[PDB]
């Protein structure tokens, strides 16, 4: 299992996420803020296989997450800051809900 | 999958002989109705169980009417094992996921 | 929840504190492990359980609210980043970072 993202940005933008490891349709998908000088955060995460979506409420209402079955991809949308992005797929096997695999980081900057 | 097992008894049922299954084991003695909502909502935030297997000891039919009830407004399936709550009822609703024995 | 640890820095030629602010007998607290410029490494689960696949010199205990890590013996390879993160409730939280040296 891999994963790629899209590249440096500089209004709004749009970040994707490809999945070309496994079957894109069963496992959760988590957003993760790093904005250097302190740890992490959590955004939210989705489940392509139904589109269920659920939102932290200090970024509600700013990011908007979304899938496509086709082409394996995924989709966070922040309207209206600069930190540094991942996405990221746990193990599978529940309960721990860690952190595996990691994207490779989009710098966003404004 | 992620199964929560819960049994309102007075018999001495312990709890030790109870791809990505978990199974939760308890064991409970009242059976008031502000306890079954207060624990249901608690278990709904650990770590998303789809499945409940409930019995009881007592023997009042209005267990299973709330069960019923409250798998309707989550739309989460439940069980009856024992007792009232395991008590068949006249007319489910398709709204509703109770299942019984 | 709300996590901290201390200390932010740490100076050994040694230990580490997390304390918080369980779930039906199970402690719910994870370590990190963050190389620079690396993604995070899981290190212990369940506050109690090491991961496969790691040295064994690592072990960690604790209950409740107040839960520590410690290591030995000290290699180069503890010389990183250190967080503990909550799963009882959602959405999780990390902790401060702790350096080494």
């Amino acid at each position: 299992v891999q994963l790629q993202q899209s590249g440096a940005e500089l209004a709004s933008v749009k970040i994707s996420c490809k999945a070309t490891g496994y079957t894109f349709r069963s496992y959760w998908i988590e957003w993760l803020k790093q904005r250097p000088g302190h740890g992490l955060e959590w955004i939210g995460e989705i489940l392509p296989g139904s589109g269920r979506t659920n939102y932290n409420e200090k970024f509600k209402g700013k990011a908007t997450i979304t899938a496509d079955t086709s082409s394996n991809t995924a989709y966070m949308q922040l309207s209206s800051d600069s930190a540094v992005y991942y996405c990221t797929r746990s193990r599978g096997t529940m309960i721990t809900r860690e952190f595996t695999y990691w994207g490779q980081g989009a710098l966003v900057t404004v | 999958l992620n199964i929560a097992v819960l049994l309102g008894h007075s018999h001495d049922v312990t709890e030790r002989e109870l791809l990505d299954v978990n199974v939760v084991a308890l064991l409970m003695n009242r059976t008031d109705p502000k306890s079954l909502i207060t624990h249901v909502c608690d278990l709904m935030s650990g770590a998303r169980i789809h499945g409940l297997v409930f019995g009881d000891d007592t023997d009042q039919e209005a267990v299973a009417q709330m069960l019923d009830f409250i798998s309707s407004q989550t739309f989460i399936p439940i069980l009856g094992i024992h007792g009232g709550a395991s008590m068949i009822m006249a007319d489910k609703d398709p709204t509703s996921t109770f299942f019984q024995f | 929840i709300v996590l901290t640890q201390s200390p932010a820095s740490l100076a050994v030629s040694a230990t580490i504190s997390c304390r918080a602010s369980e779930y039906y007998g199970t402690t719910l607290m994870q370590w990190y492990q963050q190389k620079p410029g690396q993604p995070p490494k899981l290190l212990i689960y369940a506050a109690s359980n090491v991961d496969s696949g790691v040295p064994a010199r690592f072990s960690g205990s604790g209950s409740g609210t107040d839960f520590s890590l410690n290591i030995h013996p000290v290699e180069e390879d503890d010389i990183a980043m250190y967080f503990c993160q909550q799963s009882r409730k959602v959405p999780s939280t990390f902790g401060g970072g702790t350096k080494l040296e």
